[PDB]
């Protein structure tokens, strides 16, 4: 705003930390056949 | 108690009955999703040894079972018949033996869809039931005869509760709604009426068209002598498309209505919103051969409705919109019937954007009769439905019921279901993408993984399942004490903010539809006196 | 009225709004009303608000004013310029935060 | 309230671990014999005779599967 | 000596709808890419192989 | 034969159900009540005989 | 006659006042349920094969 | 009036319907009578004696029910104009469906007709199967119900009116008018060239033609119970719900006559 | 060509229907991906900062700017993505010139292929009823279930176009190598064309339901090159 910590960095301390946990929840809810393919014996385990 | 429960011209004492049958065949439909995902878990002939026509008859009795009654009754029969009354202020229904012979035209279309699995091997077509492969050269016997006996009986109920649904939300209204003021559970009631007597007439015709050409020695269909086998899939398909938007538009009001009651805000635009669901019903019947992109429809037809199905994938669209709207900037209590409501919407986008890849006329023939599909209706209908479906429950049943659940159970129950059943339909795809059919017993053993995952997946949506009964039992025989020993959740509106818990007691259910007025189980003559409003 | 408010006929709308309130729940609720909206209101709406929570002789809603207030601004710096304002109000009438009332 | 994502997260868990294991003693009494071309004998005849007609050429040709 | 704060919703509203676009297409444009264009230059390897094996 | 306020005059004045409660209403519901329980028990003793497949012996 | 309105007068089972528990009742609908795809199974591979 | 007798009333005018059992005794018919019909077409009992009274019974009980609504309707008294307007709204409603399976029986007619197939010679109508003419007796019978609609209307406004030997005469002669009509229906179906299972020609004619005839027939039952409550002083001059019910049933029945008429008749040969 | 275990994409091209189906779809999830990941962000941020929110804005109930644009978004969207896919529709039915032509009759639970361009000098039309290998007779080293002991042969870089019909149910003749999926009704021909573009076997099923023997039902397609083929086809 006016006066205060700016508004680009008072809602970037709020939404950085949000990206990388967001980027988490979705490469575990597509991404487990990834995770139940890498144990499997086509990957020559 | 002969009066009360056999005859019973009361539209509350008749949406329990519709439960009751909804829980049993759905217990029924899940048992046979088990057991064919336990046949289809590993190649080689396993528990039902050869004999690919009980997999037939099983995947048949799945299909038709668990859409025409389980789905059907659970949102349109038992949720517009306990509902549709009780927010528009009617005392109860207009054409009450109408609606209480719909309910019980219904168990007898299951009686004869169980005994029609018993006769002479069996009918075997799956639930779109095709001829030749069901006129009586090359399926002989008394069977799938019940099983579309069936079908007509279902047919039959459904729309004696459509026109019962139509006449009582077009004239017993209360003394101040107006023609658009009406909550939106009421309009997807409506507007899922009419495309049920728009719709499944073409359908009775159809399938009495194929009874009077396998019995009767008529030709809508046998070719030699005549007739063709893609009339059915016109005749068929007509109907089957605005009978998955049947299935699909009171899952859109039940969860539009949690959404608005779980986050404290009305819904975004609710003059947009059910212009766009009124827009998607009237639009739902042009669509009707994306079905049919293989059979041999010209380019130019085939243009045209793949064309016309973006449009009809343009208002869903909009309609997610204004969920994430009026989610946005609320106050969100995460109850159980919030979560199902969140978690609908995400699976039901990733349905509806697979749906869109399928809409492709010139995607279509890569993935038609596939597990690709497979994969879609069991997001969009499955999924959506049936999250809608507990969205319903878990919301209602305090009410309706008068027995609170009990809370910590409600919740790993979500998240069993939702983990449980993530599992068994995301390999569908890539099952459909490397090339498996449909309806085959088991498959050359290639992609031997993914329908194992498939299978470890469906028993832990199977024991979720259980969890359910489980919570059924414990909310029957300690609802009180859920209420008092501070194992649920009892106001589902929490207090605002700076409002007090001494002013909360005055003002205790903010409600906006009449429903969460009534008492704990509502009396049997609620609405007296009429119940007016400005 | 589904025209836009602007922020002065929003403060005149609800100073007029909260001297009007006589019991309790007239109070809290055009309290909620006026938190609830998309703004923080100026702090001419909110000491108007004060003596109307005055008025009625209960506490609480005079702390949880300060409280719902430092959830609706954007960080302390705006909520300390906006507290040195408030001071005086504050101080003879008495109410406490709460941060100094429940040190944790 | 008090501990009760813990006692959800819990049972989420065990349910997982109760149906992994009754799937499994479903899965112990299916039937005692495979179909033959199933153990990684017959899989490296069976992409021999693949690659000996160059199926697949670029993606995944390989096909074992079995321990 | 205050300034009328307004439009805090607004503002978070278009930071978001901006940023979900962004992160949707750097999620799709790694898609496209790296996996379609590992396809695409694989199997334009191959042909060019074979029609160069084919003399 | 304008025998219209007779039949309200006594359809008003009981206790009995509407169904059973004219004066020649007897003889349009025991019958039926036989025919009744007769056409619909009378297939669930053939559905037995289907699941076992024997036909009929008809010619 | 308006029938008298309870928390266990709106629903077909009786809950409190039996004889038997209720967990029979409400367990054997759903194992009827459960169980007749399988006794549909079962008379479905007594008239084909074995077992 | 007085408030003591005014709350001794419904306070609303919806009806409230007592527990009846005709939901449950036709539901079981109805299962009753599909499954019969199920088992007798393939040889497993032995006559169609059980299918007859499986029907028969359905046809009592269906009877009962209307017997019940009638006694309900104008004894007890309860239909009231907003009841009124529901059951009419119901009827309309239930027609607009009756319509669409005829449209489904068109789209079935138009599909295997204007693409005709290689085994029907390639024409519409196929080779060696005479086509019945338009111009002989489907004339009658295309007259004989703009008639029927004449004078059922002005038996409806002589209803409305107040005569009592006009408003008879009407409705006993559109009802020999209409049986009439299916007596010579039935002439035109027994002697015809063509079968129902001759060719698929013959298959979707007798099917759209003969679910025409069996609506007719259903219409000229509920006439005969509409003429019988009418000489027993049940319809009033201002309370005529299940008249003007069965009058815009038979308007309907003729203009869907005409469409079935013309392009099964005229275009279709 | 042939399914591999734990795969998650397509059967590899052989056409350039099947090429331009590839392509096709991977530029509809391009542009799907986009939408999957925005509304999950805003799921995601919606339910992890309003949950911890006290206070509801709730007289926020429209928007005409924010509406419109999320109703003319989605419109833009679809066309972009029916932009090509007409293009694939109108030239994957262009069968202008092809070399020869098969026959594929389907009947109950196996296939007939039958040639009849006449250059087989010993005049006839060939036929072969195409029977699956039943799995107790494999042989160290053969595709369960969707080998078979006699394949239909086609040759390389030459426009095939086949018809496709049946005596009985309704069948379908679908390889998803060569990109081709058509419905055998019994009634009608269906014509699709094809030009595989290198050698090798292609394997596909029956894809619409037959009865019993539905799985048992495959298609074996070797592509040969052109005197290999002409060679086939005159000592068979
Ligand atoms: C074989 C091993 C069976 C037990 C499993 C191991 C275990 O004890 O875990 C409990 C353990 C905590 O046990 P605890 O806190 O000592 O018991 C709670 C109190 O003692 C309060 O418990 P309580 O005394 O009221 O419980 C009575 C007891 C009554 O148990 C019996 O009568 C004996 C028979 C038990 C086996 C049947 O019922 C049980 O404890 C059932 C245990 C399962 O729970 C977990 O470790 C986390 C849950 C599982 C996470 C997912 C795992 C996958
Ligand atoms: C109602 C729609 C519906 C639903 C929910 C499902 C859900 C499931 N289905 Fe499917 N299925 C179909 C309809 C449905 N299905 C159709 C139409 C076909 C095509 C058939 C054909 O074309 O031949 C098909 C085909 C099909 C296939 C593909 C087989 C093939 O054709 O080759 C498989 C394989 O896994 C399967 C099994 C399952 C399993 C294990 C579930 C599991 O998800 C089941 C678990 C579900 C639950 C646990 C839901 C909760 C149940 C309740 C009873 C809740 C009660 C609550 C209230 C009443 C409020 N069915
Ligand atoms: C519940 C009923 C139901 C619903 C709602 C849907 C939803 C959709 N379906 Fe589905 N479908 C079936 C029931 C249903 N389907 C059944 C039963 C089958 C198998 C039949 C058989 O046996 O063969 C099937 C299979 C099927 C086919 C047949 C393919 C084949 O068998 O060859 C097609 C063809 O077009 C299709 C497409 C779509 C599309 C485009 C939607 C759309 O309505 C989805 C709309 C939703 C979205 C579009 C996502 C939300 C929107 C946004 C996030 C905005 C941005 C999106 C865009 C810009 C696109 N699905
Ligand atoms: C207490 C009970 C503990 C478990 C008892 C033993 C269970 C068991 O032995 O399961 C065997 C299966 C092997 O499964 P399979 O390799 O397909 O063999 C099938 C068996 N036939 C038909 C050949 C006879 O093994 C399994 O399927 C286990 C499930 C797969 C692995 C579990 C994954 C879950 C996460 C850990
Ligand atoms: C989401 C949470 C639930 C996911 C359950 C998936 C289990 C599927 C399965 O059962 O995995 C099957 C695989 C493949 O084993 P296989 O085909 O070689 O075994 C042949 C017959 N035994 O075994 C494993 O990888 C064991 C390790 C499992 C790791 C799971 C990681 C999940 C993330
Ligand atoms: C076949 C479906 C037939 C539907 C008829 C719709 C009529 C609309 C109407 O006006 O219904 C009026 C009545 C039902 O009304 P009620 O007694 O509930 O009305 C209470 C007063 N308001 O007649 C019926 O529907 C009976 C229809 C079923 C008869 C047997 C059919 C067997 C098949
Ligand atoms: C994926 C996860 C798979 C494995 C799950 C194992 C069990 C975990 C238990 C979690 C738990 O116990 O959640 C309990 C906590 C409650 O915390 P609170 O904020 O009420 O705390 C307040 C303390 N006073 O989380 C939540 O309800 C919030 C998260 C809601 C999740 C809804 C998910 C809906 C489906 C997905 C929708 C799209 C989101 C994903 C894509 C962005
Ligand atoms: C609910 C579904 C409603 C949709 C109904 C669709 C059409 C079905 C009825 C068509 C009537 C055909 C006809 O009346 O056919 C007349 C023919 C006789 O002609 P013929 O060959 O002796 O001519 C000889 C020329 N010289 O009877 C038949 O041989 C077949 C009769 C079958 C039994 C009647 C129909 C059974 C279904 C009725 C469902 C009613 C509800
Ligand atoms: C199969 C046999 C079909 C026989 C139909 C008999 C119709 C007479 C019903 C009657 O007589 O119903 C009388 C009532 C009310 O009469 P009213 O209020 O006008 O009298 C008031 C005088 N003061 O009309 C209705 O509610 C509408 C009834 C419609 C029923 C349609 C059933 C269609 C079934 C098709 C299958
Ligand atoms: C969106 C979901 C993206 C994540 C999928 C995880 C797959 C993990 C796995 O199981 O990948 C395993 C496969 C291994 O197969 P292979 O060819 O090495 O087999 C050889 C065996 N000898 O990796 C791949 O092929 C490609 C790598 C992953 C590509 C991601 C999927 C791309 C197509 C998208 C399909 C989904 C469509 C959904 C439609 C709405
Ligand atoms: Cu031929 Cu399936
Ligand atoms: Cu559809
Ligand atoms: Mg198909």
């Amino acid at each position: 705003g006016r006066i205060g910590e700016s508004w680009v960095i008072t809602e970037g301390r709020r939404l950085i930390p949000e990206i990388f946990q967001w980027s988490a929840v979705l490469s575990v809810c597509l991404g487990w056949p990834g995770a139940v393919y890498f144990f499997s014996k086509a990957r020559k385990a | 108690m002969v009066q009360r429960w056999l005859y019973s011209t009361n539209a509350k004492d008749i949406a329990v009955l519709y439960f009751m049958l909804a829980i049993f065949s759905g217990m029924a439909g899940t048992a046979m999703s088990l057991i064919i995902r336990l046949e289809l878990a590993a190649p080689g002939s396993q528990y039902l040894h050869g004999n690919s026509q009980l997999f037939n008859v099983l995947v048949v009795g799945h299909a038709v079972l668990m859409i025409f009654f389980l789905v059907m009754p659970a949102l349109i029969g038992g949720f517009g018949n306990y509902l549709l009354p009780l927010m528009i202020g009617a005392t109860d229904t207009a054409f009450p033996r109408i609606n209480n012979i719909a309910f019980w035209v219904l168990p007898m279309g299951l009686v004869c869809l169980v005994t029609s699995t018993l006769v002479e091997s069996g009918a075997g077509t799956g639930w779109t039931v095709y001829p030749p492969l069901s006129s009586i050269q090359a399926h002989s016997g008394p069977s799938v005869d019940l099983a579309i006996f069936a079908l007509h009986l279902t047919s039959i109920s459904s729309l004696l509760g459509a026109i019962n649904f139509i006449v009582t939300t077009l004239n017993m209204r209360t003394n101040g709604m107006t023609m658009h003021k009406l909550p939106l559970f009421v309009w997807s009631i409506f507007i899922t009426a009419f495309l049920l007597l728009l719709s499944l007439p073409v359908l009775s015709a159809g399938i009495t068209m194929l009874l009077l050409d396998r019995n009767f020695n008529t030709s809508f269909f046998e070719v030699s002598g005549g007739g063709d086998p893609i009339l059915y899939e016109h005749l068929f398909w007509f109907f089957g498309h605005p009978e998955v938007y049947i299935l699909i538009i009171p899952g859109f009001g039940i969860i539009s209505h949690v959404v608005s009651t779980y986050s404290k805000k009305p819904v975004f635009g609710e003059i947009s919103m059910v212009y766009a669901m009124a827009s998607i019903g009237l639009l739902g019947f042009l669509v009707w051969s994306h079905h049919m992109y293989i059979v041999g429809l010209d380019a130019d037809t085939r243009a045209y409705f793949t064309s016309a199905t973006m449009i009809i994938a343009i208002p869903t669209g909009i309609k997610i919109f204004s969920w994430l709207a009026t989610i946005h900037g609320g106050s969100i209590r995460l109850a159980t019937p919030m979560l199902y409501a969140i978690a609908f919407l995400f699976l039901f986008t990733m349905g509806g954007l697979t749906g869109v890849a399928l809409a492709n006329a010139s995607l279509d023939v890569a993935f038609h009769d596939t597990y690709y599909v497979v994969g879609h209706f069991h997001y969009v209908l499955s999924m959506g439905a049936i999250f809608s479906l507990f969205a319903g429950y878990y919301y209602w049943s305090p009410q309706i019921l008068g027995l609170n659940y009990n809370e910590k159970l409600a919740q790993i129950q979500f998240w069993l279901i939702f983990i449980g059943a993530n599992v068994i339909f995301f390999p569908m795809h890539f099952l459909g993408i490397n090339g498996m059919p449909r309806r085959i017993p088991d498959y050359p053993d290639a992609f031997a993984g993914w329908n194992y995952v498939a299978s470890i997946g469906s028993f832990i949506a199977t024991l979720s399942l259980f969890l359910f009964i489980y919570i059924l039992y414990d909310q029957l025989v300690n609802g009180l004490n859920n209420k008092v020993n501070n194992k649920s959740v009892i106001y589902n509106k929490a207090p605002d903010f700076v409002e007090s818990n001494t002013i909360f007691n005055l003002n205790t259910v903010k409600s906006s539809s009449i429903e969460f007025l009534l008492t704990s189980p509502p009396a049997v003559h609620s609405f007296n006196t009429p119940a007016v409003q400005s | 009225a589904h025209d836009e408010e602007t922020f002065e006929e929003f403060t005149a709308r609800y100073e007029k709004e909260f001297d009007e309130a006589y019991d309790l729940f007239e109070v809290q609720r055009v309290l909620n009303n006026c938190f609830s909206y998309d703004l923080v209101p100026a702090p001419a709406v909110i000491e108007k608000a004060l003596r109307a929570a005055r008025r009625v002789n209960d506490l609480p809603t005079a702390i949880r004013v300060f409280e719902a207030l430092k959830y609706k601004v954007e960080n302390e710096d705006q909520y300390k310029a906006y507290l040195d304002e408030l001071k005086d109000v504050r101080q003879e009438l008495g109410v406490p935060l709460k941060e100094e009332l429940f040190p944790s | 309230g008090k501990g009760d994502v813990a006692f959800i997260t819990k049972g989420v868990f065990l349910g997982l671990g109760i149906s992994f294991g009754l799937f499994g003693l479903v899965r112990l009494l299916a039937n005692p014999e495979t179909p033959k071309t199933m153990n990684r004998e017959w899989q490296l005849k069976s992409d021999e005779y693949l690659k000996s007609k160059n199926a697949n050429p670029w993606g995944g040709y390989s096909q074992v599967q079995s321990k | 000596t205050i300034a009328p704060i307004t439009g805090t919703i607004k503002r978070r509203v278009i930071m978001d709808i901006v940023l979900g676009f962004s992160l949707g297409g750097v999620m799709a444009s790694y898609w496209w890419w790296g996996f379609h264009m590992d396809k695409i230059n694989k199997r334009e390897k191959f042909y060019a192989e074979l029609a160069e094996r084919k003399k | 034969a304008n025998k219209v306020i007779q039949l309200q005059k006594i359809f008003q004045s009981s206790t009995k159900p509407l169904w059973w409660r004219h004066p020649r209403s007897a003889l349009y519901l025991y019958p039926f009540y036989a025919i009744f329980a007769v056409a619909v028990v009378t297939p669930l003793l053939y559905i037995p005989n289907a699941i076992r497949g024997i036909k009929a012996k008809k010619a | 006659v308006h029938f008298k309105d309870g928390v266990y007068e709106n629903i077909p089972f009786k809950v409190k006042g039996r004889k038997t528990p209720y967990a029979l009742s409400h367990f054997g609908f759903f194992a009827i349920g459960f169980a007749v795809p399988f006794v549909a199974c079962y008379v479905q591979l007594k008239k084909s094969g074995a077992f | 009036m007085t408030h003591l007798e005014r709350s001794r009333h419904q306070q609303h005018p919806f009806h409230m319907v007592m527990p009846s059992p005709w939901p449950i005794v036709v539901s079981f018919a109805l299962l009753s009578l599909a499954l019969s019909t199920a088992l007798t077409m393939h040889g497993y009992i032995g006559n169609m004696n059980m299918v007859y009274l499986a029907l028969f019974v359905l046809l009592t009980s269906s009877i009962l029910w209307f017997r019940d609504i009638v006694a309900e309707a104008t004894y007890l008294g309860d239909h009231t104009m907003a009841v009124r307007k529901g059951i009419n709204l119901g009827f309309l409603m239930f027609v607009l469906s009756e319509v669409l399976i005829f449209a489904g029986l068109f789209w079935a007619y138009f599909h295997s007709a204007m693409s005709p197939d290689v085994t029907l010679g390639a024409c519409w109508p196929p080779v060696g199967i005479e086509a019945v003419q338009p111009t002989e007796l489907p004339l009658l019978n295309t007259i004989i119900l703009l008639s029927s609609g004449a004078t059922v209307t002005y038996s409806h406004h002589a209803l409305i009116a107040g005569n009592r030997n006009k408003a008879l005469s009407g409705l006993l002669i559109t009802f020999w008018l209409i049986v009439i009509f299916v007596t010579c229906q039935y002439i035109e179906y027994t002697n015809a060239a063509f079968t129902i299972s001759d060719g698929v020609y013959g298959s979707v004619f007798y099917a759209g033609t003969g679910l025409h005839f069996l609506h007719m027939v259903m219409l000229a039952a509920m006439l005969g119970v509409n003429y019988w409550r009418m000489r027993n002083y049940h319809l009033t001059a201002g309370h005529h719900v299940g008249y003007e019910t069965t009058i815009i049933y038979t308007h309907v029945l003729d203009v869907i006559w005409l469409f079935l008429y013309v392009v099964f008749y005229w275009w279709g040969v | 060509d042939v399914p591999t275990p734990y795969a998650c994409y397509f059967q590899d091209s052989a056409t350039p229907n099947q090429e331009g189906i590839l392509e096709l779809h991977d530029n509809i999830m391009f542009y799907l991906l986009v939408i999957l990941g925005l509304v999950s962000w805003m799921l995601y941020t919606i339910v992890m900062t309003y949950s911890k929110n006290p206070i509801a804005y709730k007289y926020i109930k429209h928007g005409q700017t924010i509406e419109v644009i999320w109703t003319i978004f989605p419109a833009v969207i679809l066309l972009i993505i029916a932009f090509p896919s007409f293009i694939l529709l109108y030239l994957c039915d262009e069968v202008i010139s092809p070399a020869m032509t098969i026959k594929a009759i389907g009947y109950q639970w196996y296939w007939k292929y039958e040639y009849s361009d006449f250059i087989n000098d010993s005049g006839e039309t060939v036929e072969f009823e195409s029977y699956v290998i039943p799995d107790e007779l494999l042989e160290e080293g053969q595709l369960r279930l969707l080998d078979t002991d006699t394949s239909m042969v086609v040759p390389v870089d030459t426009h095939i176009r086949f018809v496709v019909t049946a005596a009985d149910v309704i069948h379908d003749f679908a390889i998803p190598s060569l990109g081709i999926k058509v419905d055998a009704t019994p009634g009608r021909l269906n014509q699709v064309s094809a030009l595989i573009q290198r050698e090798g076997v292609f394997y596909g099923a029956c894809s619409e339901l037959c009865g019993t023997g539905h799985a048992n039902m495959p298609i074996k397609i070797e592509a040969v090159s052109l005197p290999k083929f002409l060679e086939w086809l005159n000592e068979q």
